[PDB]
Order: C-alpha cells, then structure tokens, then sequence
C-alpha cells in the first residue's frame, strides 16, 4: 500500500481482531484488552461496498444473433464477424484485467490510509501526554486505567487532566 | 502504559493482482468473472416457442414439421439442430438474412393472397411431404400443367398489401431432375418466372439437371423471398416451374431467437442465453460462451479475475 | 493565540461519481458528455453541394432532377430524402457501394466515350423523364430498333480509358413490361448484353414481364456499373434491351457525404455532422447521434457524466 | 478522500473563503482574520486544468457513412454493422463512465493532499512554538500579532525568536 | 549535528505524461510503443512456402506458375504481388473467400475424381498456358467437341467424397470471344452447366461475346467452387463450355497466410507478420502496420508513449 | 506527486546519489557523508518491475487476414472492414494513452510515498532526541559520530542512550 500503515510500522495484523477491521490494543495496570473501532471499520466497508454496487453493473443493451451454429454462414461474412468479435473480446479481456488490478490497488491503499488516519487521530488526542513507540503504539506517560483507555477509544479523553503529570515524566 | 493501533488479519488470505504486484494476499476477495451455468432455458415471464423438428424458415412455407407453427406467437423463439426448413429438398436464397428477421418478428400472422388458377392443375404433391401419404407445403401451391406435357398457359398474378406493416412474400422455383420430367410437368419450351414490385426487381429461370438423391428426389426447389411495402403490389409472371404461394406473412411484434440444445424451464427467470442454457449472474464478466445473446455480462478470455474486498493481509 | 488551516466550501455543491461513492458533493464540476445541437449544416470553409431533388447516383446517369449536377465539384456532399436516382423506374445493382464511392469522390468530371450507331434508332424517350415533354437520361442513349419489330443488328462497342485515374462506367438493361413491347422495340428473338474488360467479367439478359405501375411504367431499367482501369478497355456486345452510356465519369478529389434534413449554413464552421445538424463541441463524448460522421466526439449511452473540477464539499 | 484532510480533522470547509481554495484563519490579540494561500490554490488549479486540457481531446480520425438512412441496406450486412456499432458504443460508454469516476476519485484525493501538505508545512515552521489542536489549527504558545501571523502565512516566520518564550509556556 | 533524507536525481531526465501534467520530467523512462522493423519474414520453426509467381488460388487449378505447388504442405503461406491464379484469362467467383480458406488450410492434398469421357475431345489447350508450347491447367480438362461444330453429347458426371474431411471441388465455365468460335468448339445451340449436391444448388450458362485481349485471348474462364461434404456426391450436367476438373482438393491441417514483399529468413524466429517483414517485440503496442497478422502488439495511432520507470526528477 | 516528498519539503534531489534511489546525508564532527538505503531503493524498484512484467504482455490471440493488399475486396465489405478496424484502432490508441498516463501518475506518487515513509521511520527512531528542520533533515540535539549515524541508517540506533542529554539541550 501507498500509506505505510499495513505492512509498514504496524509490523503485522491481529488475527484476534474478529470484532471489526481496525481496533485498539492497550496494556495497563488492570492488564491488557483489545477492542475494535466501529467508525473506521464501517468507513472502509462502506467504500468497498461502494465499489461493489458500481461494479455489479447491468447493461440494458440487448445483443442478438448474427452467427448461426447449425448452418454456417457464408465464409467471407463469417470471417469478418469472427474477426470483429475476436477483436472486441480482446478489448473486454483487457478492460476487465485492468479494472480489477486497478481497483485492487486502490482498495489496498484505501484501507491502508484509513488505518493511518486513525493513528493520526489518536495522536492528536493525547497531544503531549504520550510518544510514538515506532510500531503503531503510543507510550502514555501517565497511568491509564481501563476507563482511561475507553475515554481514548470513544474519543472523550481529555489531555489537560493528565498534562501536568505526563509532562513531568519527561 | 501503552495503547496500540491495529488491523485484522487471517491465516489464510486469498491472492489477488494489482498494478504493482502479482499474487499479493488480501483478507477477502470476490469473483468477478462468471462460470456458473444453468443447463436449461429459463423462460419464466416469456411466451416461448420450441420449434423442435420445425425449421424457422419452414414456418413460412409450412412443411409437415411446421404445421404446428404456421402462425406462431412468441417472445422467445428457440431453434433446434434437428430443425428443417424443408420437406422437398431445396434451399432458401438469403436464408440467414430471413432467419435473422424471423427471430425478432414476435411471430407470424398469415393472410391469403387469393390467387385463382384456370386451365391448369394446382394440387401438386410429393412423397417427401408426408401427411396422409403424398402432399406438399401448406402455404404453397405446386402449379402443374393440366396433364402430362400440356403447355402451361402464360399467366400473371397480383397481390396488394393493404396493411400498415410490410408483407413477407415467399415463392419458389422448381428445378427438375431432368429435361424429360420438366416438360412432363410444365410442357416443352423454356420457362421464366419474373417477379416485380416497387422495391424488388429480378427474374428466375429453372435449371433442369440430375442431382444427388436427397430425400428420394433429384430435383430441388429454390425458395426466394422479398418484402412487400404497404400499398405496393407483387406481380408473378410465369409459365412453369413455379411454386406459387397461397398466403403472405406479417410480423406480429418483437421477439428474440436463440439456438440451444437444452430443455426449457418456465420456472426460472432469465435474460442471457446461449446454446448450453442460461447465464444468470450479477458479475460484470463471463467466460462461458462468447456468442451469448440477450442482456449479458461481457465475454472475457480469463477464467478468473479476483476483486479484493479486504485489506492487505499480514499474518501474525 | 491560534492559527487554522482550511479549505473553501459552498452551500450548493454539485453531485458527481467516484470509484468508491455515488453522488458525493464537490465544489465545482463540468459536463463531459455533449447534448447541444446546431440545427443546420455548418458549411463554412467547405464547398458544399445540396443535391435536394437529385439522388446521388443520379448524377452519373442524369435524370432531369440531376441536370443541375452532371459534373459537380464538392468538399461536402449532402443527400436529401426527396432525392431520386431515377426518372424511368429501376434500381442500381450494388447501389450502396457506388453511393459510398461517390460520397468521397470530391465530385465527378465526365468524358465522352464516343460511340457511333448505324442502322438503328438512338433517340429513345419516355414521359417519365420530363424536360420539354418526353425525354431520357442525359448521360445514356436508349438504343432502339430502327422501326417497330425490325431486327436489332448485333453490335459491339469499345472505350479505352487513357487517364491516370480509373473510369466509372455505367450502363443499363431495359426490362420491358411484356414480350409484346419487347419485340416492338428490339425485334423478336432472345437478347443478351455481355460486358468485358480486365477486372470485370459478367453478362446480362433482359426479363420481359408485367409489373406494378411505378411512374406510369410497367418496365424497369437495371443500372449496372464497373470500374475501368487505366489503359483498360470496356466492351459492350448487345442486340437489344441495352441502355448505352454516352459519357464515363471520373472522380475529382476528396469529399465527405452526409444525409441531413436541415438547412445549410456557410457562416458557422463545422466538422461533426449528423441528420439533425452539426455537433460543435470540445467535450470528449456525445449523446446526440450514434451515426454521426466526420471528426466527432465518441458516442456514449449516458446522458450526462460529470467531471469534478473542485474538491470534496463540506458545508459550514 | 485518501488523505484525511477534507472531511477529516478539518471538520468542515469555509464558505467565507472566496479569495482562493486554501487559506489561513487566525485568532489573536487584535482579533481574527482570514486570508487565502495563493501558492497552494494555484497548485490545485493547475492540476485540475491539466486534467481538462488532456480530456478536451480531438481525434483527427474521420469516420464516414457505412449505413444509409433513406434507403436501408441489405439485411445481413446491416445487422453486422448494427451489431458492430452497438458493441463499440458499449465500449466507449464503459470507458467514459470509468474515466470520469477515476479522475473524480483522483481529483478529490489530490486536493485533499494539497491541504494536508500545507498543514504539514506550517507545522515544520513553528517547530517547538506550537501544538496541534486536532482540528487543523495550531495553538501558538507565544503572542502572535497580525505581523506575526503574516510572517507565518508568507513563510518568513522565525521560530528561534519565540522559541525560549514558547517553550517556557510548557 | 544533522542527518538528511534524500532521493537521487539527474541533470538530464526524460519527459513523460500523467493524468495531471504534460511533459513532467522523470529519472528514467522506457518505450511502450514499438516501431522497430525486421525487413524479412522470420520463418524459423515453421515450414514455409513462398508462392512467388504462383497465385494462391492457382494451386487448385494448376496453371504453369503453380506446377511447383499442386500439393504443397505449409505452416506459413506467403503470397507475392507477382502471383497469378490464372494462365488463360478469368476470375474466381467468391475469390477472396476461397483465398481465406486456403491461407489456413495447412496445404492441399489432391485426389482423382476419375471421370471418363467418350465421344468427345478431352485434350484442349492454349498458347496462354505454356509448358512445352500450348497446354492447359494441370488439374482441369478442357472438354471439347470431337471435331469442329460437332454436337456435344449431353453428359453427366459424378463424384463421391469418402474421406472424413470435406472436399473442395472446382470447375470452370468457358466464355468464348464470339458465337462463331463457341459453336466451333461445342456445336451450335444453347449450353448449360448445372451443378448439384446436398449443400450446393445452382446453375451456369456461358456468355459468348467480344472482350479485351488479355493474354492474347478474347474469351474468359469463370472458375467456380463449392465444398463437398463427406458421403455427399457432386453432379455435373453439361453439353459444352465446361472446364471439367480431374482432381478434388483436401485441406491438410492448419496454417497462416500473409502477403509480403520481403525475403524469407529461416534463422530468425517470428510470430507477428506484415507486408514489410516481422515485428518481434515485447512492448504492448506497435505503430508499424495496422493490418499486421499473427500474435501481435495492439496497433495504436501514437508514435511514442513513454512509461516512467523512475521518480519525478528534481535537479540540483 | 501526491505525498509532498519529491518536489516538496526536500527542496530537490541529489545527483551524487548513484548508489541507490534513496539515501542519507549527515553532517557531524568528523565531517559529512552520503550513503544510500538499499531496502527502500529495492522496494521502489520491485514495484516498478512489477509494473513492467504485467505491461510486457503477450496475447495468445491470433488474428488473420480479412483484407487483401494485392487484389482489393468488394467495396461495401471493404468499407465495413476498414470502418471496424478504424474504430478499434481508436479504442487501443485511447487505452494505451490512458494506461501510460495513469501508471506514470502512479509511479511518481509511489516513489514519492516511499521517500516519505522512510522519513517517517527515522523520525520514529530518534523520538525525542531530534527535531524537524523542515527541509527533510533532523537536527540531532546530541553529538553523533559516524558510528552514531550508521546506527541510525542501519536501524539499530537506541534513543534512550542519548535521551537525557538530547532533552537537556532544550
Ligand atoms: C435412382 C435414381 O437416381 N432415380 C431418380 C429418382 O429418385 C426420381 O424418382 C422419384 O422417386 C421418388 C421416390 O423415391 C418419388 O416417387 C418421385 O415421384 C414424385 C414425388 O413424389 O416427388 C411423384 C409425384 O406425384 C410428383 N409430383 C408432381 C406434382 O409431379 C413428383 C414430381 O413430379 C417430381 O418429384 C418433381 O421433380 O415426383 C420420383 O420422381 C426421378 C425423378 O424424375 O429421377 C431419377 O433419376
Ligand atoms: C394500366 C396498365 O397496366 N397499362 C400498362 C401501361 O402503364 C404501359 O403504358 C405506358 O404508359 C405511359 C404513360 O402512363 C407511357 O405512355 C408509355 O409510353 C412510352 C413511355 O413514355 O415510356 C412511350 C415512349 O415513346 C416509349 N419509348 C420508347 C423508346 O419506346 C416508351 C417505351 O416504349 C416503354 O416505356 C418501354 O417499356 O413507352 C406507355 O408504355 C404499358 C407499356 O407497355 O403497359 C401496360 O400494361
Ligand atoms: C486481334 C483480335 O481481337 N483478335 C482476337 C484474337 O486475339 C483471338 O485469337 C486467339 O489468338 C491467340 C494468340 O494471340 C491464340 O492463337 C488463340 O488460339 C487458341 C488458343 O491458343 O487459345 C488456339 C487453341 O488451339 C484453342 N484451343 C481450343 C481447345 O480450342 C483456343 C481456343 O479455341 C480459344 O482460345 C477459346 O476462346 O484458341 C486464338 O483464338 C480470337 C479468338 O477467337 O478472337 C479475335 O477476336
Ligand atoms: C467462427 O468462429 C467459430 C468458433 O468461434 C467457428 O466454429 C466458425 O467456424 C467460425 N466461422 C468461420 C466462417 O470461420
Ligand atoms: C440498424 O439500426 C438502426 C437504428 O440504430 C435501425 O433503424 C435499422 O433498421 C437497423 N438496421 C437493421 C438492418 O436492422
Ligand atoms: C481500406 O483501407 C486501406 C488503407 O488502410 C485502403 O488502402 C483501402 O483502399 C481501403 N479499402 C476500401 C474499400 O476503402
């Protein structure tokens, strides 16, 4: 992917994350937990579905027979027909090959960026209270109980409350 | 003390392709190219006609195979391999063109042209067209000299289409297996069958001569056709070897013809057809039959093309 | 105390489509599919010929409708629906092929073939071709027996093209409405019109017989053509039913033919034409007429496809 | 968009920003101002125009009549012609549909990244003197008069001048 | 005290195009559209037949030019401009269709039809077909009346294909330069050549008349063909002007025909051919010849399209 | 490019970097050095090659003659053939034009992001010991000998060792 998240700093993925696509994993006094982020999971899912709806396409264009399977048409007109169809099959075979490879490239990069976005968002919340471990985690320089972790996960964490203390642990 | 950001992963991801890499593993992917058949003609919602033994062009001339369908009505016309447009051996000139017209005709409604023949035989027949023994095409009249070798009085016939849609006229030229039987049926001397109207403009001469024994006969019947416009008037000038028509055909509405070798099914709904059945899919592409008809997925060479629906998979 | 980074937005953005989403609002978008007509043929810069009553194929044989254009010169050839290639009823064999050649011919320059006829009538005419009463095609000669029923002396004519471009030769076969008038015009006995050269190789026999009364006549004239190569030499062997030519046609340069029902306009400049006028657009696609000709935008099914020219719109 | 700017941290856009595409909005002692950044506005505009010039394309390829509207051609050759044209109309209808949806996807993502770039650039200027509010703004930990704001906007802001003071307001 | 992150750059980058910009400089780019020729037919790996003086259709009838190839075997068939299908002037009806069949035939294996002619001359010849003086086509028999003007006894011939593949039958109609020499060769009275089978159904009449002097002759020979099915049986009824065949042709396997004006080369390997040689490329597109055949890059209008293989170049 | 690296903060490229695509340039006590990063160089190269392998495509589809160069076919069937081929040449000429412009756009953006990724990675290593110069360099607030530089380049640099000192040089 183009955003360095998946197969980047986050050295790998979590097979235990069955709740959703993206999630948090924290380690504190009371232990360790793992919970998924619905908002970002849905964001990625909605965009993949958006690809699906548009690619499950029906043309109202009806094509009928110009060939005959039981009584072969005249050789010259049949060769032109066979040549035309072959040249068009080549076009749609190309289009399909390119379309999928392009969308796949976009899908990977898209989910890659949704993760990075989320990582950037948590980073903006903690502000001065934490620092980057370099593996996709934040080392919190105060004490973070399960309710503290939850406040970070559900976007209600206030950083001023722990600012003085966290900065003190320079 | 620390909180981490992460994404899900699996032990067994599926390989897909990108612009940059081949076989890169993702979490979940879906098929984009259809290969799933349905070994029947899904005809639910459509009024279907299975011609079977009857050849599509035969519905206009009416050999015994097609007595069933002399005035059929269809949304979906199905041709079969065992179909024959003919009882007494012969072809259709511009056959496939006429075949293509009839496939979308919606069906055919016939109407009498009303010809009256004096001084000649009219009831020609053959062992090839069997109903109760020897007979002939149900829509044609085998005009014959009143007796053996008796001269065929130079005649002229006429017919004006008065309907709002044009009229399909079909006649035939009988080529005898020899000059002996030719005169035996139409008298001696040369024969000519000219046909005139507004659009059309041509003529025909029989060609007596020996041929292979197709269906017991050495002779052949050249079936020709034309499209007669509203207010226009066909004109048949002849003196032998002429297979006159009794009825002109009119196209009912709109249909779609296919060629298949699988049974019908009025229980499943369908839109894309081919020789081996019906393709019912939501996928944009198919790899079943390049000559599929109706509203179909685009035919592509590839057997499979996987569209990723998940992220890049990095196992634990 | 604080400084912010931001982007503009509007209250009324326009909806466009992406790979990922349908109807996502952006700031500004532009149309990519053209629907704007111009109800005239924009002919400025081009030398245009409006055939009107004259049919394109008629410029070679010259019925009264086409006396105007027997030697036209054009960059842009316009056919009209009321055009007729004919005065005395008849078709052209391989008509549309010849029509396609003439559309790009640039015009036609005629040249006399110089035939001299002895012992026969030459000045045949008809009430169908009206100039000052009965007349005939301006480029053809209705060779007639010297009197009623008098035998038509078996003749042969010849003509060698000596120019660097090939020569379009056109002749006709007269089919009479009966055997009575056929002999009345060319004497009794069968008739044959064979035509030879290097490339070409064929023959023709008249077909007398009754037909519909198209333009007062029962008879027809089969117009045939061929392309005579440099240094080559046409040869006409005949003894009746032959509509000889007086002049051979030569293609001037390069043009482009269209079929329209709207007036010309030498004030607007154009390049893409169709039956309803001119398509002057910068957009890559059009949704006006699939059969548009010239240098045109690509025809697409969609009525509109909007290309975003602004960012994603997030209102305040 | 793929860069989390538009419809991301910057909760929304500014209907008051008529000067350009991107801009600054500051709040200080003398009050509050809003001025657009020409350089980034032009960058985005130049790339959208670049899309326009290439997509307003003229082919020198001339196509002539193979059909006839007044006198219908022979049925078989006419059906092949009608079938060929229909199959090609399907191709260009697809190409056009895909082209626009792809460029639109790129245009959104492009403008999205130009904003983010600018945000990153200001961030590099202030260095230690400010911190992220999480909504696309920087909280300056010194006093920033209108000439100070201007120095940030026109890229001449020196951070050493206020470094000692700004760090002091820890 | 400080560490920097950077990317390489050059003084002379190459310009490429993007969605957003024209002529943006990158580090390294590669060509995507091929223009490189090879002025020979790279035939290594394939069994090649260079017809040269011989015309492809001539391998079936066998004029002196084609004695070399009456039963050729090829993977790659090469036609030359100086090729002629004919010694005595004449065309082939449906020539290009038959040409297209022979190009992929793999070659032709002939087999005698075994006709025996009594009461007539059989050894017709001409100064046009030269071997040791006057001769004729090696596969055909110029059936001639036993002497000058002697009546041609109405004959019938027959031939049944018994092989598993269908049989290409070829006959000819001789059109004389006059009615004088026509009777001189086949006696007086009209002539007819009808041909019958299962599939096929037609007839032919000679057309005597004067023509240009092509190759010393005024007369022509109309070559016609048909495909005879397994178990089927051709039938030739005639009484003059008939150029009977001696041998029927059978298609060997599979080949591919091209038309070129450059020498062969059994040292280079090739797959894409055109008139000017061979296109051996890995690139997806070519700008050499739109009518290239075999397995070829896609033809595009553009002379060059550069795919960047390096990053955006920002000099120092 | 869409990632602001190439033609962005890094004001330009290094013509002296012949070792690889990306690299480091440091200035310390012992002087100044310049060495390339193999890992990132190979990453970009592998993706460009991946584009190459897929675009150097061979179709097993064989097309034969429907035209004739020495004896022109019948005018009507020849015009249909000429019209069909012309319409398809237009399609592949479009496809080729779009394909290259699209891949080129992707190639630029791709290499642009690989640089940025690397810059972000070094940033995660130094943590609190350095700060952004705004031109793609890090100002290290301790003393970094050639072995110290190497430890950063080969990803073995420990930041705790210099943390106390580097933070002291506030
Ligand atoms: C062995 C051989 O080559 N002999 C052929 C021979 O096949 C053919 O004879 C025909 O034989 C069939 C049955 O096999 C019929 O009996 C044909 O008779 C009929 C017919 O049914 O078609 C009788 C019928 O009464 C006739 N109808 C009319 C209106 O005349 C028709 C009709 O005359 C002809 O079929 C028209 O061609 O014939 C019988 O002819 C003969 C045919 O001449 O040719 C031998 O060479
Ligand atoms: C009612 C009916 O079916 N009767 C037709 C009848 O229409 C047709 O007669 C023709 O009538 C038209 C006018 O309606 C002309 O008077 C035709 O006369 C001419 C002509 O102008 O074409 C006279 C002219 O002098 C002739 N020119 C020459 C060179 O001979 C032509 C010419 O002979 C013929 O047109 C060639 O076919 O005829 C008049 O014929 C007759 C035609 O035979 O047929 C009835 O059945
Ligand atoms: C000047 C002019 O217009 N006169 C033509 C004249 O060209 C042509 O005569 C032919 O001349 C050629 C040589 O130039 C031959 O001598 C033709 O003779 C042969 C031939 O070789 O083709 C002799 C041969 O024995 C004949 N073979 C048989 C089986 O009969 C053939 C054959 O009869 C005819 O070629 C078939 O058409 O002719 C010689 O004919 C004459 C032809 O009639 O026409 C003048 O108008
Ligand atoms: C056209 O292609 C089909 C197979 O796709 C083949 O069966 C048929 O014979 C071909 N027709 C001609 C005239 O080559
Ligand atoms: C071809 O299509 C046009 C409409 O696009 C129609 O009017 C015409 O009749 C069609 N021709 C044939 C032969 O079906
Ligand atoms: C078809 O195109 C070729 C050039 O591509 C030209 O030489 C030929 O004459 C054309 N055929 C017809 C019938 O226009």
């Amino acid at each position: 992917g183009l955003f360095g998240a998946i197969a980047g700093f986050i050295e790998n993925g979590w097979e235990g994350l069955i709740d959703g696509w993206y999630g948090f994993r924290h380690q504190n006094a009371q232990g360790e937990g793992t919970a998924a982020d619905y908002k970002s999971t849905q964001s990625a899912i909605d965009q993949i579905t958006g690809k699906l709806n548009r690619l499950i396409e029906k043309t109202n264009q009806q094509f009928e027979l110009i060939d005959n399977e039981f009584t072969e048409v005249e050789k010259q007109i049949g060769n032109v027909i066979n040549w035309t169809r072959d040249s068009i099959t080549e076009v749609w075979s190309y289009n399909a090959e390119l379309l999928v490879a392009m969308e796949n490239q976009h899908t990977i990069d898209l989910a890659d960026s949704e993760m990075d976005k989320l990582y950037e968002r948590v980073k903006r919340q903690l502000r001065e209270n934490a620092e980057e471990d370099g593996t996709g985690c934040f080392e919190i320089f105060h004490k973070c109980d399960d309710d503290c972790m939850a406040s970070i996960r559900n976007n209600t964490y206030d950083h001023s409350k722990y600012r003085e203390e966290a900065m003190q642990n320079r | 003390d620390k909180i981490c950001l992460g994404h899900h992963a699996v032990s067994n991801g599926t390989k897909v392709n990108t612009l940059t890499e081949r076989g890169v593993e993702v979490v979940n992917a879906t098929e984009t190219v259809e290969r799933t058949n349905i070994p029947r003609i899904c005809s639910k919602g459509k009024r279907t006609v299975d011609l079977g033994q009857c050849g599509l062009l035969g519905t206009i001339t009416g050999p015994p195979q097609c007595d069933q369908f002399l005035e059929f009505s269809a949304d979906l016309i199905i041709e079969r391999r065992e179909g024959s447009d003919v009882c007494y051996p012969g072809k259709f000139v511009n056959e496939e063109a006429l075949r293509q017209i009839l496939r979308e005709s919606g069906g055919i409604d016939k109407e009498a042209m009303g010809f009256t023949y004096s001084g000649i035989r009219t009831n020609g027949a053959t062992s090839s067209c069997r109903r109760s023994g020897s007979s002939f095409y149900a829509e044609m009249k085998w005009l014959l000299s009143n007796t053996d070798n008796a001269a065929f009085p130079q005649m002229t016939k006429s017919y004006k289409n008065t309907r709002k849609n044009p009229a399909l006229i079909v006649w035939g030229i009988h080529h005898s297996g020899s000059t002996a039987e030719q005169t035996k049926l139409y008298g001696s001397g040369n024969k000519l069958v000219t046909v005139g109207s507004s659009n059309y403009q041509q003529s025909f001469v029989p060609s007596p001569g020996a041929r292979t024994q197709v269906n017991g006969q050495s002779g052949r019947i050249d079936f020709h056709w034309l499209m007669l416009n509203p207010n226009d008037t066909v004109t048949f000038s002849f003196n032998g070897a002429f297979i006159a028509p009794d009825r002109a055909s009119f196209l009912r509405g709109k249909s779609m013809g296919i060629q298949s070798g699988v049974q019908v099914d009025a229980d499943c709904e369908g839109d894309c057809y081919y020789s081996g059945g019906t393709i019912i899919s939501n996928l944009p592409f198919q790899n079943i039959d390049s000559r599929a008809v109706g509203k179909c997925p685009r035919y592509v060479k590839q057997r499979s093309l996987l569209l990723a629906t998940g992220m890049k998979n990095v196992p634990e």
